[PDB]
């Protein structure tokens, strides 16, 4: 019947903004790749997916309900 | 088979590689492809976004699997794989570079792919 009234909140999660991604391997010497944190060897990871070093946390987007330390 | 030119040979790879879905486009998939042993071919190209990644791709070839080939001009590889596959005579919505791609066991192994690539690879 009736049509909607007026709220004012109108936000979005974030658009997963376009950034320069993969510098999780750091260039030091040739041809070495200097990891700062593990490229996770979970129980289904192929070791082609990194794990976030959050600071205060340890979180993978694939292992997101499991394998999440708080350090 | 082939005429044993590096570019039109790598095209014969790419035909069946498209069907095989061996194409690991973008840095995250490129990294994952060469950190995996399922890759068998790599081609790189000129500065797309950084002069850092062109270095990094060589760094990954060093540590994991040397297989590298360099064919410059991002627009080349960008044309070569469209939205999922090369698409249309035209297509002005995209033609953007893939900048480097990695293909898995020359796509399919069925015919000429093995000989054309093997001729180049042990030399390079």
């Amino acid at each position: 019947k009736k049509s909607y009234t007026t709220p004012k909140k109108n936000k979005h999660k974030r658009k997963k903004v376009k950034l320069a991604v993969l510098k999780y391997y750091k260039v030091d010497e040739n041809g070495k790749i200097s990891r700062l944190r593990r490229e996770c060897p979970s129980d289904e990871c192929g070791a082609g997916v990194f794990m976030a070093s959050h600071f205060d946390r340890h979180y993978c987007g694939k292992c997101c309900l499991t394998y999440c330390f708080n350090k | 088979g082939g005429v044993m030119d590096v570019n039109t040979a790598l095209q014969e790879v790419l035909k069946t590689a498209l069907i095989h879905d061996g194409l690991a486009r973008g840095i995250r998939e490129a990294a994952k492809a060469l950190d995996k042993r399922q890759a068998h071919l790599c081609v790189l190209a000129s500065n797309c976004d950084e002069p850092m990644y062109v270095k990094l791709v060589e760094a990954l070839c060093a540590e994991h699997q040397i297989n590298l080939i360099k064919v410059d001009d991002n627009k080349k590889l960008g044309e070569w794989v469209g939205l999922c596959k090369i698409d249309r005579e035209g297509k002005p919505r995209k033609v953007v570079g893939c900048s480097c791609v990695v293909v898995k066991d020359y796509g399919k192994e069925s015919q000429a792919k093995d000989v054309i690539e093997e001729y180049f690879k042990c030399k390079k």
